RNA sequence: ACCCACUCGGCACCUUACGAGAAAUCAAAGUCUUUGGGUUCUGGGGGGAGUAUGGUCGCAAGGCUGAAACUUAAAGGAAUUG
RNA sequence: UCUUGUAAUUGGAAUGAGUACAAUGUAAAUACCUUAACGAGGAACAAUUGGAGGGCAAGUCUGGUGCCAGCAGCCGCGGUAAUUCCAGCUCCAAUAGCGUAUAUUAAAGUUGUUGCAGUUAAAAAGCUCGUAGUUGAACUUUGGGCCCGGUUGGCCG
C-alpha cells in the first residue's frame, strides 16, 4: 500500500516524483530560481552599503514616546531604496544626510525588544566607523 | 452558528459577492 | 490481485497469534512458504505444520504455540550485499542477540546468523523475532 | 603549490550548552583539577568519544576477525601504557565504561600533585609552567 | 499500625510471602497499597507536577489539584499515578497511593554481551498515549540517559543507566510524556525474549493453599 | 504593552504547574540599552 | 472480481480429487473419441460438446476419460475453426450490439457497453497473436467483423 | 406463497474494543516507531491568487493547465465547560 | 580537640611578557630554541564579549526624568500601548577570545527509499475504458545411506 510504487524497477518514478514535489518547497524553489539575484534589495549579499536620504519620525506614538525611528536609505549598487532601523536615541545625531552607512539585516524579533513592522535592515556602521563604538564613546564620526 | 465552506482558492459565487461590489512575461536568454 | 503469496501467509500468522488463535489455515502453499516456515520452526518460533495436498496449489495448517513476537515479509526483495546484512538487522530487529532476518541465498533459504557463517548473501526475504 | 599541512580541531562544544546538571558537573571537575577553561573538559570528552566510537564499531564486528584483533589489541595497549585502564580490564567491553575523570587523573599536574611536590592542585599547575 | 482490610492484607501480615516474584508471576490484581510498604522498603518518592484545574458551576467555582507522582526504589520497580484532589496536600498522599498500586517490574538487558550486572533495556520498545510517542533504544556502557529531564528522572528512578530516547509528536504535554514512557517500560516486561522460552514449573497460585488463614475472621 | 503581555502569560504557568521567578520593578524594562 | 464491473461473484465448478475414471462409467476410451468427432462434424462448439456428453452419456469430463482435452482432440483430427471459441463469441456479441446501435442513435448505454466489449476483444486478441494462434496482426476492424462471423 | 436450517453474492443496521485516532468516532479510518502485498492521483502555513502571462479546446459564456514579486504569525480542526 | 572561609593584617619565595651581552638560527638577516644583566606588590605588567517571563544560566536590586481629571495629602503608593525614558548595582555563560548579518546542515519523519499525509485540519481526478510505465498464482532432484579430511569448545595435560 502506502500510495507509492515500491517494486524494484520503479526508480524512475521515485526519482521524478520527488523532483516535481520539491518545487512546492520554499528554500529549494527560492534557491534554484535565484530570487536573491533578481528581486531582493541585497543582491544575495550579507551586508550592503547605502546613502541615507532623509530621516523619518516613525515614532512609537505622539509626544509620550518610546523613541525608535529611522531613515530612508538607497543602496548604492542596485539603486533600490529601503527603510532602515537605527538603535536607541542618541545615535540620530550621528546619522546626518548622505553619510554612506553600512547596513545589515535585522531578522529575529520577539514580542518585545523591537516590534516595528516593515523594517528589516538595521544600520551597523555610519560613515565607515561603527554604531556600537560610536555610541559607547570609543571613536568619533567625521562630518561628511 | 454554521460551519463554513472551505477551499484554498475562493469560490466563483463568493467572488461575485466581492468583485461586483498588458505586458507579457519574459524569460531572460 | 494476489501478487505475493508470502505476504498472505505471514499476515495470516500474525493476525492469528495476536487474537490468541491456536492454529491457522494458510492458502496457497509454496516452496518459499514451506522453506520459510522450516527456518521459523527449527528455531522454535512456530510448532508443527502439515501440508494439505489437493491438486491445485496446496494448503498448510500451522499449529501455533505462542513465543512469536512478530514475523513479516520484506517486499520487494532487495539485493543485499554481504556487508549490508548488519545494516539491515539494526533497522528491523528489536535487539542485537535474538531476531532473525531471512535471506534467499544461492545456498538455499536461510537466516542471517547461518549465512554469515557460510559467508553467503543474496536477496532479503523477510524477518522474524 | 606546496602540500597543505593538515589540521583538525581537538575539541567540540556541546549541543545543549545550558543544563544545570552538566554545568555543575564540569565545574566540579575544573575546581578539583585546576582547569583554566572549559575547553580542557571539552578536549578530554572529545578524544574519549573518539576512543569509544572506534571501539564501538569494533564490537559490531564478529569474534576472531583479524581487523578487530589487530586494532582492538592496539587500542588496549595504548590506554594501558598511558594508564587509563588497569591491567585487569584489558578487554574491549571495559573501554566503553571509561570515565572523563580517568583521563584527568593521568595528567601531569594531577600526577605531580599525587607525588607530593605540590601541596595543592593549583600550585601543581603554576609550578609546572614556571619550568 | 496498618489494619489489613483486603484478602491480600492477610497474606502479608503473617509474612508467608516475602518476594515479589511469586505475586507478579501470576500477576495478582492488587487493590491496596499498604502491602508494599510492609514488604519492600526504600521506595524513593519524587513529585513530578502539580497544577490547579477548575470546574465551572452555575453560580460559584469549584477547583481541585491534579498531581502526578512517580515512585521507585532504585532498581527495576516503578509506578506512576494519576490523582485529582481537593487540596494540594491530599493530592500528594493519594498520588503516592495510586502510584505504588500501579507498580510493575522492569526487565533489563545488555547492549552487547551478557556480562556483569545488566545496565540497559533488552528490546526496542515504544509507548503511545494521545499523539505522544516515546521510543526507548538500548545503549552501551557510559552512554548515560539521553532523554528528556522528566523521562531521565523517570528512567533514573526505574533502575536503568544506558538508554537512547528518541521521541515523536507534540510532546510538550508532561502528563502524557510520563505515562507513555511508563507503558513503554511496562511493555518491556510484556515482551517475550527467547531466554524465557523454557516452560514454567506451573505454580499452584498459593493464594488458595493459604486461604484457611486468609479467610474472614 | 510589553508589561501587559509578560504578566498575562506568567500566571498561565501557575495553572500549568511550572517554576517561575517572583517579580520586582524590572519586569517590563529594556534590560539592555542597545548598541 | 469481474474484469469490467464491480461484481465479485465466485460461482465456479469444483473438479474432484480423483484424477482417474470413476468405476461405474467403464464404457471405453476410444468410443468417446469417435463420439467427439461425430459431434464436431455436426457443426458444434467445443463447450457445447462437453456439456452434452455429461448431460447424456455420463462422461464426467473428457480430460480424464480420454487423456487429452477437447481442443487437442479436434485439432488432431483437423476440425478446428479459424478463430478460437471465445474470440468468436465476443465478435458475435459485438456485431449484434453494433447492429442494434445503428438502429437506435440515442442509446447512450449501448454505446458504453460496446466500448467494454470491444476492449475485451483487443485484450484477448493481443494474447492470441502473442502465442501465435492468429496471424500476427489480425486487425479487428468494425466493418469486416460482420463478414467474419457468418 | 409462508416457516425452519445452510450457503453464495449484495444495500445497510445495532453492541463491543483484540486494535486505531487529536477527538468526534472507525469491522474499517484495524492488521503502522514491533514502520515494506500491488499500483494511480494529490498536498507541503495564510493572503497576493485561480490573479498575471503563455499554450490549448469552446460560436460565446467559459473551461483545462497555471506562477512570482511583496506582505504576514498565524491559519485551522475535534469535544465540553460557565 | 583537627579542618575551611573572611581581613584597605603581614611575610618572604618562584616565573615570563619585556629590554638585552653572546651564541644557535639564516644565502644574509628577523623570529623560535639556549642564556650573562635588568625586569611584580596592585589605580602593578589592571581581559573582554554577550546575556537575566520561559529557551535559559542568571534579581521578592537602586537612582533620576516625563504623564496621571487614580488613592492619600508632613510623606508617599499605584498605574504610565514612556512596547519602560535615561543610568547604575548584582548575578550567569564563554574566554584571548566573543557577538551580529547572510547562506547552508542538524534538530526535521516540513521531501519522507529507510520514513509523512489526503473522512472532519493543505490534499482521492465526476465516472468508467485504455497505451507506455510499474506489478504479476502454484508447479520440474526432494530425501536417504557411505566413508574422507578440516575449525571451535572442552574430559583430558
Amino acid at each position: 500500500g502506502k500510495g507509492k510504487p515500491r517494486g524494484l524497477n520503479s526508480a524512475r518514478k521515485l526519482r521524478v516524483h520527488r523532483r516535481n514535489n520539491r518545487w512546492a518547497e520554499n528554500n529549494y524553489k527560492k534557491r534554484l530560481l535565484g530570487t536573491a539575484f533578481k528581486s531582493s534589495p541585497f543582491g544575495g549579499s550579507s551586508h550592503a552599503k547605502g546613502i541615507v536620504l532623509e530621516k523619518l519620525g516613525i515614532e512609537s506614538k505622539q509626544p509620550n514616546s518610546a523613541i525608535r525611528k529611522c531613515v530612508r536609505v538607497q543602496l548604492i549598487k542596485n539603486g533600490k531604496k529601503v527603510t532602515a532601523f537605527v538603535p536607541n536615541d542618541g545615535c540620530l545625531n550621528f546619522v546626518d544626510e548622505n553619510d554612506e552607512v553600512l547596513l545589515a539585516g535585522f531578522g529575529r524579533k520577539g514580542k518585545a525588544k523591537g516590534d516595528i513592522p516593515g523594517v528589516r535592515f538595521k544600520v551597523v556602521k555610519v560613515s565607515g566607523v561603527s554604531l556600537l563604538a560610536l555610541w559607547k564613546e570609543k571613536k568619533e564620526k567625521p562630518r561628511s | 452558528g454554521h460551519k463554513s465552506y472551505k477551499s484554498k482558492h475562493a469560490s466563483k459565487g463568493a467572488l461575485k459577492r466581492l468583485y461586483k461590489g498588458g505586458k507579457p512575461d519574459k524569460q531572460v536568454s | 490481485t494476489r501478487s505475493s503469496v508470502l505476504a498472505d501467509a505471514l499476515n495470516a500468522i500474525n493476525n492469528a497469534e495476536k487474537t490468541g488463535k491456536r492454529q491457522v489455515l494458510i492458502r496457497p502453499s509454496s516452496k518459499v512458504i514451506i522453506k520459510f516456515l522450516q527456518v521459523m520452526q527449527k528455531h522454535g518460533y512456530i510448532g508443527e505444520f502439515e501440508y494439505i495436498d489437493d491438486h491445485r496449489s496446496g494448503k498448510i495448517v500451522v499449529q501455533l504455540n505462542g513465543r512469536l513476537n512478530k514475523c513479516g515479509v520484506i517486499s520487494p526483495r532487495f539485493n543485499v550485499k554481504i556487508g549490508d546484512i548488519e545494516k539491515w538487522t539494526a533497522n528491523l530487529l528489536p535487539a542485537r542477540q535474538f531476531g532473525y532476518v531471512i535471506l534467499t541465498t544461492s545456498a538455499g533459504i536461510m537466516d542471517h546468523e547461518e549465512a554469515r557463517r557460510k559467508h553467503v548473501s543474496g536477496k532479503i526475504l523477510g524477518f522474524v523475532y | 603549490p606546496r602540500a597543505p599541512r593538515t589540521y583538525s580541531k581537538t575539541y567540540s562544544t556541546p549541543k545543549r550548552p545550558y543544563e544545570s546538571s552538566r554545568l555543575d558537573a564540569e565545574l566540579k571537575l575544573a575546581g578539583e583539577f585546576g582547569l583554566k577553561n572549559k575547553k580542557e573538559i571539552y578536549r578530554i570528552s572529545f578524544q574519549l568519544s573518539k576512543i569509544r566510537r572506534a571501539a564501538r564499531d569494533l564490537l559490531t564486528r564478529d569474534e576472531k576477525d583479524p581487523k578487530r584483533l589487530f586494532e582492538g589489541n592496539a587500542l588496549i595497549r595504548r590506554l594501558v601504557r598511558v594508564g587509563v585502564l588497569s591491567e585487569d580490564k584489558k578487554k574491549l567491553d571495559y573501554v566503553l565504561a571509561l570515565k572523563v575523570e580517568d583521563f584527568l587523573e593521568r595528567r601531569l599536574q594531577t600526577q605531580v600533585y599525587k607525588l607530593g611536590l605540590a601541596k595543592s592542585v593549583h600550585h601543581a599547575r603554576v609550578l609546572i609552567t614556571q619550568r | 499500625g496498618w489494619v489489613p482490610v483486603t484478602k491480600l492484607g492477610r497474606l502479608v501480615k503473617a509474612g508467608k510471602i516475602t518476594t515479589i516474584e511469586e505475586i507478579f508471576l501470576h500477576s495478582l490484581p492488587v487493590k491496596e497499597f499498604q502491602i508494599i510498604d510492609t514488604l519492600l522498603p526504600g521506595l524513593q518518592d519524587e513529585v513530578m507536577n502539580i497544577k490547579p484545574v477548575q470546574k465551572q458551576t452555575r453560580a460559584g467555582q469549584r477547583t481541585r489539584f491534579k498531581a502526578v507522582v512517580v515512585v521507585g526504589d532504585s532498581n527495576g520497580h516503578v509506578g506512576l499515578g494519576i490523582k485529582t484532589a481537593k487540596e494540594v496536600a491530599g493530592a500528594i498522599r493519594a498520588g503516592i497511593i495510586i502510584a505504588k498500586l500501579s507498580v510493575i517490574p522492569i526487565r533489563r538487558g545488555y547492549w552487547g554481551t551478557n556480562l556483569g550486572q545488566p545496565h540497559s533495556l533488552a528490546t526496542k520498545t515504544t509507548g503511545k498515549c494521545g499523539s505522544v510517542t516515546v521510543r526507548l533504544i538500548p545503549a552501551p556502557r557510559g552512554s548515560g540517559i539521553v532523554a528528556s529531564p522528566a523521562v531521565k528522572k523517570l528512567l533514573q528512578l526505574a533502575g536503568v543507566e544506558d538508554v537512547y530516547t528518541q521521541s515523536n509528536g507534540k510532546t510538550r504535554t508532561l502528563e502524557n510524556t510520563l505515562k507513555a514512557a511508563f507503558v513503554a517500560i511496562g511493555n518491556t516486561y510484556g515482551f517475550l525474549t527467547p531466554n524465557l522460552w523454557a516452560e514454567q514449573p506451573l505454580p499452584v497460585s498459593p493464594l488458595d493453599i493459604y486461604s484457611d488463614e486468609a479467610s474472614a475472621q | 504593552s510589553a508589561k501587559s503581555f509578560i504578566l498575562r502569560k506568567k500566571e498561565l504557568m501557575k495553572r500549568r504547574g511550572r517554576k517561575v521567578a517572583k517579580d520586582s520593578k524590572f519586569t517590563g524594562r529594556k534590560r539592555r540599552h542597545r548598541f | 472480481g469481474r474484469m469490467h464491473s464491480a461484481g465479485k461473484g465466485i460461482s465456479s465448478s469444483a473438479i474432484p480429487y480423483s484424477r482417474n475414471a470413476p468405476a461405474w462409467f467403464k464404457l471405453s476410451s476410444e468410443s468417446v473419441i469417435e463420439q467427439i468427432v461425430k459431434y464436431a462434424r455436426k457443426g458444434l462448439t467445443p463447450s457445447q460438446i462437453g456439456v452434452l456428453l455429461r448431460d447424456a452419456h455420463g462422461v464426467t469430463q473428457a480430460r480424464v476419460i480420454t487423456g487429452n482435452k477437447i481442443m487437442r482432440i479436434l485439432k488432431s483430427n483437423g476440425l478446428a475453426p479459424e478463430i478460437p471459441e471465445d474470440l468468436y463469441y465476443l465478435i458475435k456479441k459485438a456485431v449484434s450490439v453494433r447492429k442494434h446501435l445503428e438502429r437506435n442513435r440515442k442509446d447512450k448505454d449501448a454505446k458504453f457497453r460496446l466500448i467494454l466489449i470491444e476492449s475485451r476483444i483487443h485484450r484477448l486478441a493481443r494474447y492470441y497473436r502473442t502465442v501465435a494462434v492468429l496471424p500476427p496482426n489480425w486487425k479487428y476492424e468494425s466493418a469486416t467483423a460482420s463478414a467474419l462471423v457468418n
